[PDB]
């Protein structure tokens, strides 16, 4: 048996099993670094 | 010999507060003239930041022997007693009972000691006399 | 998950409360009830210091 | 008609004290009869009114039934429902009694503006009294934060050297925290559409939504009653605040948080209270242990008592969160007992010693029993009452709270017994030092206790002993009301 | 004079009628103080029995003490919120 | 009025320092050791007794179901 | 006749406390002695009815607690055990009051000393007459409050103001555990009445029973000055001699033993606690008897004598022989009260008012009455056959071997050492002060006389009771089969038969043979061969002497390592928490952050068309960016603040 602690968490849209198609971090992080590099560099 | 009380710092840096090494006022000479004679403090003397643990009202500090010397002796005292007790227990040198422990009739007064039924009996009974 | 979106989907407390309808399934986040199954309290509070036993 | 009489009378009284004094401003120099003898004719009016307010509650007391379940004297005034039950009767009664003593404590130790001081005290007393007799969370909050406006100005105008530091602390600590209680009060008004006590007592919320509401309300409570680690405002405020402010602050205001647990947590968040009760005990017990060790290494006279009040308010919280009548009744008695002993200590420390020698450093004073014997007598007696002596009312509160904790949690609740030992160390070390060894060389011999200062101590001591010897004057009223808060199912 | 207890079990009422819900809360309380009083009377016998019996108090007060310990755990104020806000049948 | 307390200059520096220790406090690796003990070791220390034994101690009238006294004496001889 | 026996000292205590200024000094001492005298008479009347005619009394005043099932009343029962505690307390306290009239004659504060002294007597009477454990606690606390005032009576003496605080605080440590034990009594049983609780002893769990009585034991250690909490006992000599003549005979010291005796119905069914009680006594008896032999103060030696003799009552409890301990408690209240009064007369008789026994010598001819009281007391303290000490002290030591257990055997030697040590330091005290060559200036001896009749009357009354009283009162308590059900002795624990029959002859005389032989051997060495007892030669014998003379260093270990450490924990919280992290996470820390941020902001407000133009154009990027990138801009915006 576990411990009975309070759970102060707001509800969220729970993605059940078979959902939550993963996002490609390598490409997603590439856009931020290249995009933010140009703006600060260009300015 | 005359060690300061424990938990007294050596270096404190409290802004512009004057730097003075702690002096325990309990060990000051009572015979000298003092303005605060009861506390043995001259008027307007600078006070250490932790002076509450050094003035008279602080717990008395016994500086007769080293603290680790005290623990050595105090532990030594009970080491002998533990030695004396442990030696006897190993061989069973303490005397054995000269007779059977005290016995009682009526199944050892089981009912008289709050035993409702014959099932409890041993839950409440004292030593039982088997020569009824 | 906001109360307004939950309210518009029937997860709120618009129609008042009743105590004869005891829901076996756990209530929603924003939902309120008059009375709750004992087994849910045992799952949350745990048996012990005055729940079921003493 | 209690509330209707109570608000209207004070509002009438405030205007009377406003009219008589501020009529003479004009263009003329203040040659007036009213301000003759330090506004003696305008202080006496203020002292009479605070006495009268005590007579208002007594009129409604004789009708109060100690056996009927629920709120009594239910009245609608200003579109707000006002009711009195067993718990609200004694806290209102205690609050009004501290009214006259707060005014009388600062009768002759102010530099001016006595009319402003008197009106400020009465407004604090009435608003505190009205806080126990409301019937919704919103109205509870309104009277729970309206006191900030007079309290912030009272400390700043009539404070010590560091009043600027303390005036911010009382205003911001009790607003940056109680706001976190406004969020939880608002959530009830959204999902239930009313904040009325009886309406929300019967509604159960989800397991998560009770935790979010409990945290929002416990934040506004753990600050109002100083609980570690957000207790760092009261010692500053108590050191700087005037004697009238210190009497009311630790006498009634800090007990609002104990009453806040009764109204805002136990009935409507009953399930989550059982989940948070082990957490409260770890926080409270460490508050008791730390606030009693911290007091040992203090120096300031009025700060020393300030941390003493924190320890005896940790015992209240330990008792109230126990899920039995033994814990709840003792927690309430201790609040009543601590409502007289704690204000009494500030009269000795910050109302008699400070008013003569004008310093608050424990290094100066010692051996005051040599030329101030009457001061020592009340110093020793109020010291032994404050430590949990059996003949005092603190013991009855401290025994039942400790016993109430053991019933709820026999293991960790055993540490609540530390209040028996720890309260003796920091307290008597003050009383031993203040009345020990030769008379101090830094203090000249002055007048002993006067008639005014004796009067306050005698009328703050007698209620403490009466509750201690025979607490059934208090227990009988609470027994029905306190039995409602208990949440347990036995099969 | 001596007003009685309006016996009203929660399972019979609808909580919406506030006057009824007050009755079911008050009734559950007033039947819990009667059990505590019956505990005091039972324990008032145990004290008198123990003193008069003397050394015999392990046999002349056996049932009285046994009943007292059996009834002690649940003869105390339990409150109504425990049974109001819970349904044991589920 | 008449300055009944013979104010000591060095007492004031003492009280002034004791009321302003927080200004000179620095969060070194030693203050970090004492903060951890007093706020994360002890509170978590009692955070396990308060939960490992919560609802596990039914002590109200806990009866005895076990004999106490030995019945048959075996001498060492 | 019950209500008169209890509250009469309270009336006498208040008269001198508040009306004392109006009734002078001499007329205020005798009224206080009058109030106690009424109580002494009323106790014997009760003792006649209770012990002999088996009548019990109870006056229930009014209720005190009525919180659900927990009911506690302000009641005071007077049963056999209660009267057997009223005989030592009330009788000695009257004699202490009678003694204090002429002892404190020169003290400037006499209307106040007798106000607390009688208040002490009333505080003890409530303790030994409450009919529920809470009323006992009301009395139990007020021994400490009364002692704190009396021990720190001369509040202008630094060593005495601090000594009162030490005696008050260590007792509160005991009272802290007693409160916890009382709570578990309410938890397990639902009440703290003697009748309700004791009737359940055989039906309650052992662990729940063990937990309560361990708390009682820790509470008792403080009061009976047992091992680990005995520092306050010797520090209590700072008070007046009548205070030591009362606290250490039939008062605060003995109050630990009474609590354990009252709890006999609960104490029986936990063998583990009775083992701990037995072992505390043996060590405390052994240690105190050793410390007393190298101490060099007349009141320290007698004070250490009580701790050894109280420990003898503890080992008698540990063998479930509660009758023996109670009987030895009554006896010890007379041949230990007499020692203090007589010692308090030696210090008074000498005009230099010395207390060190090394400044005495050859006083036997000069003050033969004070010597005779000590000598009779000393023999009784040494359990010489025929005296009160023999009928009580020997039988307890007899039964250490009489249990025939391993633990019982070990404590027997600890008792036997302390039985001999009692005979060794008693001779040392008398020889150093009555049979030694003079040390004080010769001017003292030509003024060394006796005292007045008022100071002499109590000592003669106690002298007689120190010879005959043990014989007359033996069969009431130690008789075979005497009905004393107020103290429960389980049938399996009745080992009184084996003690009085199976002990060889050698054991019955061994404490006397070593006591008489050891004393005389020491007496010759002290007289003709004193060169040996200069311990500064043998460094081993110098270190040994300097070890027991400092009381096993426990005073040094308590002060320098626990109180000094305990105070430092409070300093750490004050510095690193109260004024530390909670100030960085508070007004002082938030002032820095606010000043940092507000410094950055105030730079931005400056009249410049180009400045306001770029931000307007910059904000147009919010519309362009996909709104999944708001958190990054938020992170960047914080970076630029720095
Ligand atoms: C002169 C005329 C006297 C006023 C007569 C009157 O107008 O009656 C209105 C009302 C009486 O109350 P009623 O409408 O009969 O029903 C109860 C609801 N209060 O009476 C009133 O509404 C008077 C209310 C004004 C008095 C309170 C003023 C503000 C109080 C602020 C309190 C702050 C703490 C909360
Ligand atoms: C200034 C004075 C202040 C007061 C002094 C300090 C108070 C705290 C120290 C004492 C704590 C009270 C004693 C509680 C432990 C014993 C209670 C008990 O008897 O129950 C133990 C409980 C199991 O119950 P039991 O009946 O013994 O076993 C049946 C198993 N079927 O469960 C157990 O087996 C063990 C229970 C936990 C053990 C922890 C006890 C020490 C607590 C230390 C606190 C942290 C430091
Ligand atoms: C410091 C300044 C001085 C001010 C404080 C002085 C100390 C205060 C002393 C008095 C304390 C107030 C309590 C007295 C009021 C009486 C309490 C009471 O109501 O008794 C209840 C008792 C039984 O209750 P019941 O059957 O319901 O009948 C009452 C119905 N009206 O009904 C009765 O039969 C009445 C019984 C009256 C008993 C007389 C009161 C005795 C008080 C003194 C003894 C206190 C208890 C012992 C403590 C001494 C230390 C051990
Ligand atoms: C066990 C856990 C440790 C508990 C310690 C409590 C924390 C620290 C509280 C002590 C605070 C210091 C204080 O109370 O004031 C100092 C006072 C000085 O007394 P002192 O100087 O020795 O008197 C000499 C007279 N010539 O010192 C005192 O008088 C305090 C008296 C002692 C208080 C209780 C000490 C602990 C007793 C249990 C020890 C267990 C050993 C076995
Ligand atoms: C109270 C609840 C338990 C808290 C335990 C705290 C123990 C502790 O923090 O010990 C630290 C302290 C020494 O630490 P400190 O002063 O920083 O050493 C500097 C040396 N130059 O060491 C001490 O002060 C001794 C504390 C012993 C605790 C047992
Ligand atoms: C502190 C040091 C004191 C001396 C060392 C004791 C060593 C020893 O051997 O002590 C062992 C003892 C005895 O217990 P036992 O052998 O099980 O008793 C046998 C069980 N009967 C009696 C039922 C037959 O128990 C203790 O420790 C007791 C506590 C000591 C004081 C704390
Ligand atoms: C319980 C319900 C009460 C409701 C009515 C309240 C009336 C307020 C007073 C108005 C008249 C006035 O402002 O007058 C000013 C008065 C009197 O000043 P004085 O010292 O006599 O002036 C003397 C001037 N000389 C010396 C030159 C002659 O002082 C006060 O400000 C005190 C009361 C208000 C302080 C805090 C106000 C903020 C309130 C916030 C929301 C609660
Ligand atoms: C004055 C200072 C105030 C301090 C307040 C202290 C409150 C008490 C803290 C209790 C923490 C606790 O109970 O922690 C333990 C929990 C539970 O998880 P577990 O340990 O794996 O459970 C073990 C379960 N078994 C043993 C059955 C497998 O862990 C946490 O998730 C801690 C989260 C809390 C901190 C964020
Ligand atoms: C059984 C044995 C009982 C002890 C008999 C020793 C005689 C005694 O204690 O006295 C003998 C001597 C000295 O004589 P004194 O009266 O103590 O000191 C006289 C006063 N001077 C010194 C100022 C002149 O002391 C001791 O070496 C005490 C040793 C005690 C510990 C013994 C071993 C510990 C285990
Ligand atoms: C979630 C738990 C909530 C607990 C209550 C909130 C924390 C207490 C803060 C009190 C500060 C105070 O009172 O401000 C007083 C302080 C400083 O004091 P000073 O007068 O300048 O003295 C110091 C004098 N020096 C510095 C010159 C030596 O001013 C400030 O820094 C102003 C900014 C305050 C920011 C408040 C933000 C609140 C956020 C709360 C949500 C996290």
């Amino acid at each position: 048996e576990q411990f009975h602690l309070p759970q102060p968490f707001w509800p969220t849209t729970k993605t059940k099993e078979g959902e939550y198609v993963p996002k490609d971090s390598i490409r997603e992080a590439s856009k931020v670094f290249i995009g933010s590099g140009v703006l600060l560099g260009g300015m | 010999k005359s060690f300061l009380p424990h938990f007294i710092p050596k270096n404190y840096s409290y802004g512009d507060y004057p730097r003075l090494k702690p002096e325990n006022l309990q060990k000051r000479d009572p015979y000298l003239k003092y303005d605060d004679q009861a506390n043995k403090r001259n008027f307007n003397e600078p006070l250490h930041p932790q002076q509450d643990d050094l003035d008279m009202w602080a717990p008395d500090h016994f500086d007769f022997v080293q603290d680790s010397i005290a623990l050595k002796w105090f532990g030594t005292f009970f080491g002998v007693l533990a030695v004396f007790s442990s030696v006897i227990y190993i061989g069973g040198l303490y005397p054995e009972k000269p007779a059977n422990p005290r016995n009682y009739p009526f199944s050892g007064l089981a009912k008289d000691l709050g035993a409702s039924s014959e099932e409890d009996t041993l839950l409440y009974a004292a030593k039982i006399d088997k020569s009824i | 998950n906001s109360y307004r979106a939950a309210l518009e989907a029937g997860n709120g407390n618009e129609g008042g409360f009743d105590n004869k309808v005891i829901k076996t399934e756990r209530q929603g986040f924003w939902e309120g009830v008059y009375r709750r199954p004992l087994s849910q309290t045992v799952e949350d509070l745990g048996e012990g210091r005055g729940i079921i036993t003493q | 008609m209690l509330v209707q009489n109570l608000i209207i009378f004070n509002i009438i009284g405030i205007v009377l004290l406003v009219l008589l004094n501020n009529n003479n401003n004009g263009i003329l120099n203040k040659k007036s009869l009213l301000t003759i003898k330090n506004e003696l004719k305008l202080k006496q009016i203020g002292l009479i009114i605070s006495i009268i307010n005590i007579l208002i509650i007594i009129e409604n007391w004789i009708g109060f039934n100690s056996n009927y379940y629920g709120f009594q004297n239910i009245e609608r005034f200003l579109n707000i429902y006002w009711g009195i039950d067993g718990i609200s009767l004694l806290l209102v009664l205690l609050t009004l009694i501290l009214g006259p003593i707060a005014i009388l404590s600062n009768w002759k130790n102010l530099k001016g503006y006595y009319t402003y001081y008197v009106i400020s005290i009465n407004m604090l007393v009435i608003l505190m009294a009205l806080n126990f007799i409301c019937l919704d969370l919103v109205s509870f909050y309104i009277l729970f934060e309206s006191t900030l406006a007079p309290l912030f100005l009272l400390i700043g105008i009539y404070g010590a050297n560091n009043k600027n530091k303390a005036a911010y602390y009382v205003l911001i600590y009790t607003l940056a925290s109680s706001l976190f209680m406004l969020l939880s009060i608002v959530i009830y008004y959204i999902i239930i559409n009313s904040t009325d006590y009886i309406y929300i007592n019967n509604i159960i919320l989800s397991i998560n939504l009770q935790s979010l509401l409990f945290i929002g309300i416990i934040i506004g409570i753990a600050v109002k009653t100083p609980l570690m680690p957000v207790h760092t405002w009261l010692p500053t405020v108590h050191s700087e605040s005037p004697l009238g402010g210190s009497i009311l602050l630790a006498g009634v205001i800090l007990k609002l948080a104990i009453y806040g647990v009764i109204r805002l947590l136990l009935p409507n968040l009953s399930e989550i209270s059982m989940m948070f009760t082990p957490i409260i005990y770890i926080i409270s017990i460490l508050t008791l242990i730390y606030s009693s060790l911290i007091t040992l290494k203090q120096t300031d006279l009025k700060v020393i008592i300030a941390y003493s009040s924190i320890s005896h308010l940790a015992v209240c919280m330990i008792g109230i969160f126990a899920n039995n009548l033994i814990g709840i009744n003792g927690s309430l008695i201790l609040c009543l007992a601590h409502g007289f002993v704690s204000p009494a200590l500030f009269i000795l420390v910050g109302g008699i010693l400070y008013d003569r020698y004008h310093n608050r450093l424990i290094n100066y004073y010692q051996g005051l029993s040599t030329f101030m014997p009457i001061f020592s007598i009340y110093l020793v007696v109020f010291s032994f009452c404050n430590t949990g002596t059996p003949l005092s009312g603190n013991f009855v509160g401290e025994f039942l709270s400790i016993t109430g904790a053991v019933i709820r949690h026999p293991i960790i609740g055993s540490l609540t017994a530390a209040s028996v030992l720890l309260s003796a160390c920091y307290q008597m070390k003050l009383t031993n030092r203040l009345t020990g060894s030769v008379f101090s060389q830094y203090l000249h011999i002055t007048n002993d206790v006067t008639n005014r200062e004796i009067f306050l101590l005698n009328w703050l001591l007698i209620p403490t002993i009466i509750i201690g010897i025979y607490p059934s004057f208090v227990t009988n009223i609470l027994n029905l009301a306190s039995s409602t808060l208990i949440y347990s199912v036995l099969i | 004079d001596h007003v009685r207890s309006p016996n009203v079990s929660f399972d019979d009422i609808d909580y919406n009628n506030s006057q009824d819900l007050h009755n079911a809360q008050e009734s559950l309380l007033r039947e819990q103080w009667i059990r505590v009083s019956a505990l005091k009377v039972c324990r008032k016998a145990l004290e008198s029995c123990y003193k008069t019996s003397g050394p015999n108090h392990y046999e002349d007060c056996r049932e009285i003490a046994e009943k007292y310990l059996n009834m002690l755990p649940d003869h105390r104020i339990q409150g109504f919120l425990g049974y109001q806000k819970n349904d044991p049948s589920k | 009025g008449p300055h009944l307390l013979r104010e000591d200059a060095s007492f004031q520096r003492y009280g002034q320092l004791r009321d302003n220790l927080a200004t000179y406090w620095k969060f070194n690796r030693k203050a970090a050791r004492n903060v951890f003990i007093f706020l994360v070791a002890v509170p978590a220390g009692l955070g396990y007794l308060a939960y490992n034994y919560e609802g596990k101690t039914p002590f109200v009238g806990k009866r005895r179901t076990e004999p106490i006294f030995e019945q048959d004496y075996v001498p060492r001889k | 006749m019950i209500l008169l026996c209890i509250f009469t000292p309270f009336l006498g205590s208040l008269i001198s406390g508040f009306f004392g200024r109006y009734i002078g000094v001499n007329s205020s001492k005798w009224i206080v002695c009058l109030s106690i005298f009424v109580s002494v008479v009323s106790t014997y009347i009760l003792f006649i009815d209770v012990i002999f005619n088996e009548i019990e009394y109870t006056y229930n005043i009014m209720n005190w607690l009525n919180v659900e099932y927990l009911v506690v009343d302000w009641s005071f029962t007077i049963d056999k055990l209660s009267v057997s505690m009223l005989v030592p307390v009330v009788t000695v306290s009257f004699l202490v009051h009678l003694y204090s009239v002429s002892y404190m004659s020169h003290d400037p504060h006499q209307q106040r000393f007798f106000s607390y002294l009688s208040m002490f007597t009333f505080a003890m009477i409530v303790l030994v007459t409450g009919d529920n454990y809470l009323i006992l606690f009301v009395g139990w606390e007020f021994i400490g409050v009364a002692s704190y005032l009396l021990i720190s009576f001369w509040f202008t003496r630094f060593n005495a103001v601090k000594s009162g605080l030490s005696a008050l605080l260590i007792n509160r440590f005991g009272d802290a555990l007693l409160v916890l034990g009382l709570s578990y009594l309410v938890l397990v049983t639902g009440s703290v009445n003697y009748n309700t609780v004791f009737a359940l002893g055989s039906y309650l769990d052992v662990n729940m029973i063990t937990v309560i009585l361990i708390c009682f034991l820790v509470a008792s250690m403080a009061k009976s000055a047992q091992l680990g909490l005995h520092s306050w006992l010797l520090l209590a000599m700072e008070g007046p001699t009548p205070v030591s003549s009362l606290l250490h005979a039939a008062c605060l010291v003995i109050a630990g033993v009474f609590l354990l005796m009252r709890s006999s119905p609960l104490l029986e069914y936990t063998p583990i606690v009775l083992l701990l009680i037995l072992w505390l006594g043996g060590l405390s008896t052994l240690i105190s008897g050793l410390i007393a032999m190298v101490s060099n103060d007349i009141k320290k030696i007698i004070a250490l004598s009580t701790m050894s003799q109280v420990g003898i009552m503890m080992i008698a409890i540990g063998v479930s022989c509660y009758n023996l301990a109670l009987f030895h408690l009554i006896c010890h209240s007379f041949f230990k009260a007499l020692l203090f009064m007589s010692a308090g007369s030696v210090i008074h008789s000498i005009i230099s008012e010395y207390q060190d026994i090394r400044m005495y010598g050859g006083f036997r001819q000069f003050i033969p009455l004070a010597y005779t009281c000590i000598f009779i007391a000393s023999l009784s303290l040494m359990a010489i056959p025929g005296l009160t000490g023999f009928y009580s002290k020997d039988i307890i030591i007899e039964s250490m071997y009489g249990e025939y257990t391993f633990s019982g055997f070990i404590i027997y030697w600890f008792a036997l050492i302390s039985a001999t040590c009692t005979s060794l330091y008693s001779i040392r005290l008398i020889y150093y002060t009555f049979l030694n060559n003079p040390n004080s200036p010769k001017y003292i001896y030509i003024n060394l006389k006796e005292n007045d009749i008022v100071l002499i009357t109590p000592m003669i009354i106690l002298t007689i009771l120190s010879i005959f009283g043990g014989y007359l009162l033996r069969d009431i308590y130690l008789g075979m089969g005497s009905p004393f059900n107020e103290l429960f002795i389980h049938p399996n624990n009745l080992s009184l038969i084996e003690t009085e029959f199976s002990l060889p002859s050698i054991l019955k005389v061994l404490p006397l043979i070593t006591g008489l032989g050891g004393g005389l051997i020491l007496l010759l060495i002290y007289e003709f061969n004193y060169s040996l007892f200069l311990v500064y030669n043998n460094k081993n014998l110098s270190k040994l002497y300097s070890f027991f003379n400092q009381k096993i260093m426990f005073d040094q270990l308590l002060n320098n390592l626990i109180l000094r450490s305990g105070l430092n924990i409070g300093w750490l919280l004050n510095v690193h928490i109260d004024r530390g992290i909670l100030q960085l996470f508070g007004p002082l820390g938030l002032w820095k952050l606010s000043t940092f941020i507000s410094s950055k902001l105030n730079k931005l407000v400056f009249l410049n068309i180009g400045f306001i133009l770029e931000i307007i154009v910059l904000s147009w990027l919010l519309i362009v960016f996909k709104v999944s990138l708001l958190k990054y801009i938020l992170l960047l915006i914080i970076f630029i603040i720095l």
